[PDB]
Parts: C-alpha cells; sequence; structure tokens
C-alpha cells in the first residue's frame, strides 16, 4: 500500500506526545 | 527561528539541512518526502539578483540532524544530489511566486528513529486544515533574531528550533505588504494585539510548515518557508509556498523521473 | 564552527 509517513518513530509510534503539540490540536477547537 | 524553543530529539525526523561544500555553511532547510526525494524552496538554489545559482555538485544534504554544527556520526546521513528540479514558472523577478524545488538523492536513505518522511496533503486535508486561526509548526537552524551585536549576541542556535504559528486571513496578509501576493502563498504569524511572537528567519528558508491531523494522527507539510520582511516585525507576517496548490507539478516530476 | 565531516563528501 501507501508508504508510511508523518508518524514519528519516537512519538506517535510509542504513543508519546511532544512538549507543544497540544497547542496545535487546541487551535482546531476554538 | 525567532522566539521558538529547542526541539526534542526526533521531533522533526523529516527536517533536512542544505549544506554548501565550500565554503562550509548552512544554506537552507528542506524536508524528506520519500527515500529519494527532498522538497525545498526554489530561491535556496536559484536567485539571479544575487548571482546565486547552485548545482548538484555544490551541495550536500544532511538528514537526521539535531545539532547545527556537530557531525552526528551515529545518527545523521549525508547524501549527494543526482538532480535538481525547479518549477518552470518560478517568478524570482517580482514576488517569488511558485517558490518550490525538488531534489533527487543519488542513493536512497534508510529510515530510522531520526529519519522519517512527512505526508503531503490530499484535497480533503488541505481544505480542512488550511483555515485562518489554525496553527502549524515551523522548524530550522536559522537565525534567532533579525539583528544582533557582533561577537557578543546569540545569532545562531546550537540545536534545531521550533515555533507554532497561526495561519492568517488572506485580507490581512494582503494589507501587510506592498508585494503582489498570489494564490500560491499563504501567511502565518501572530497579530500585534495577540501578545505572542514568533517567526522564521535567515537560514530557515526552504524548511517545512507542518500540521497534525487529529483524525489519523499524521503530520502533513502544508507550506515551505519562502519569504518575509525582516524577522518577527510587528504588523508583518512570514509567507509560505502553498504546497497543495503545487502538488500537480510535484506529481509530474516524481512520476516522470 | 562546523565539526568536520569525512573528506570523501567534500573533495
Ligand atoms: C531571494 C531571497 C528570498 C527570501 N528573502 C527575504 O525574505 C528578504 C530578507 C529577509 O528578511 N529574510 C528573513 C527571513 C527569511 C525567510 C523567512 N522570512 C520570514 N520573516 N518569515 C524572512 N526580505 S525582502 O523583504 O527583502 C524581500 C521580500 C520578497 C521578495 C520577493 C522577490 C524578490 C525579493 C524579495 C525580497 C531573502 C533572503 O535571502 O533571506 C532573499
Ligand atoms: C545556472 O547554472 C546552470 C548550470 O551551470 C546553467 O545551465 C543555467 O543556465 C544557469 N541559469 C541561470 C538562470 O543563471
Ligand atoms: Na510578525
Amino acid at each position: 500500500g501507501e508508504a508510511d509517513c508523518g508518524l514519528r518513530p519516537l512519538f506517535e509510534k510509542k504513543s508519546l506526545e511532544d512538549k507543544t503539540e497540544r497547542e496545535l490540536l487546541e487551535s482546531y477547537i476554538d | 527561528i525567532v522566539e521558538g524553543s529547542d526541539a526534542e530529539i526526533g521531533m522533526s525526523p523529516w527536517q533536512v539541512m542544505l549544506f554548501r561544500k565550500s565554503p562550509q555553511e548552512l544554506l537552507c532547510g528542506a524536508s524528506l518526502i520519500s527515500d529519494r526525494w527532498v522538497l525545498t524552496a526554489a530561491h535556496c538554489l536559484l536567485y539571479p539578483p544575487w548571482d546565486k545559482n547552485f548545482t548538484e555538485n555544490d551541495l550536500l544534504v544532511r538528514i537526521g540532524k539535531h545539532s547545527r554544527t556537530r557531525y552526528e556520526r551515529n545518527i545523521e546521513k549525508i547524501s549527494m544530489l543526482e538532480k535538481i528540479y525547479i518549477h518552470p514558472r518560478y517568478n524570482w523577478r517580482e514576488n517569488l511566486d511558485r517558490d518550490i524545488a525538488l531534489m533527487k538523492l543519488k542513493k536512497p536513505v534508510a529510515f530510522s528513529d531520526y529519519i522519517h518522511p512527512v505526508c503531503l496533503p490530499d484535497r480533503e486535508t488541505a481544505a480542512s486544515l488550511l483555515q485562518a486561526g489554525y496553527k502549524g509548526r515551523v522548524t530550522g537552524w536559522g537565525n534567532l533574531k533579525e539583528t544582533w551585536t557582533a561577537n557578543v549576541g546569540k545569532g545562531q542556535p546550537s540545536v534545531l528550533q521550533v515555533v507554532n504559528l497561526p495561519i492568517v486571513e488572506r485580507p490581512v496578509c494582503k494589507d501587510s505588504t506592498r508585494i503582489r501576493i498570489t494564490d500560491n502563498m499563504f501567511c502565518a504569524g501572530y497579530k500585534p494585539d495577540e501578545g505572542k511572537r514568533g517567526d522564521a528567519c535567515e537560514g530557515d528558508s526552504g524548511g517545512p510548515f507542518v500540521m497534525k491531523s487529529p483524525f489519523n494522527n499524521r503530520w502533513y507539510q502544508m507550506g515551505i518557508v519562502s519569504w518575509g520582511e525582516g524577522c518577527d516585525r510587528d504588523g508583518k507576517y512570514g509567507f509560505y509556498t502553498h504546497v497543495f496548490r503545487l502538488k500537480k507539478w510535484i506529481q509530474k516530476v516524481i512520476d516522470q523521473f | 564552527d562546523f565539526e568536520e565531516i569525512p573528506e570523501e563528501y567534500l573533495q
């Protein structure tokens, strides 16, 4: 299928979130 | 990056550094989109008003990097270029319209924890995510201030920098500059009354403006750091190549070559 | 201020 992309081995793939990504997500719901 | 902070290790595994051979200097950012293709700004390679015209042999691409200056022996991969492609209708004369370029690596790179490609957006993603008030992310090793005191002040970061910026309404973009802006650009940054700051700056050019989709958890490259008037000025905004509007060109180049 | 990289890449 389609090559894997935009899923970071050290974050999404280990269910960890980076220090400021929540700021991006919250911007969607204002 | 002005008013950003230090990236965490592996936070931007698609960030690429464009590196000049002689003299050794940082030229620009870029992003990894597959194992053999790198996406950057056209003006990183070709700008005749300052006699800039770089060739496949003038440049190295460095991938997987965290530090600006170190040779990160275990982690980074250094690649040579097979071929550069610049948008045929790239307008360097008046407004940097279609500021986009592709580069094909001589050999494919192995992915790892520190090297991984970003997604390009489809139509539904572009329409959902590219709206005024939504925030994307810019990364790079460019300057920390527009100007600083020589041999005293900061200047360049020692590690990759990151900043989150909101997309700004098209009419506010238009009013802020005398340059003729096209539909192949958007602008991002905080407004003077919002009390937060941040911008890209010299050396960040060609780097990715990325957004995360909350429904599939993936990162998408929506923009390329293109141009601005100074760095982090009040009433001023950075401008970004509109990646989706130019996807058909990317598609042509990758398919034929 | 760049650390040097193998000279194969720079020759
Ligand atoms: C040809 C380069 C493009 C980017 N750039 C420029 O943007 C120059 C110098 C600069 O402040 N770089 C600083 C930053 C470099 C990328 C990010 N950007 C943001 N603030 N977001 C500005 N500006 S400009 O007002 O002189 C300008 C703006 C638009 C223009 C369109 C066509 C032709 C010339 C223009 C010149 C210069 C740079 O090398 O940094 C030169
Ligand atoms: C820049 O250099 C290339 C390769 O050396 C040459 O073929 C091309 O004509 C030049 N283009 C411009 C706009 O100077
Ligand atoms: Na600004």
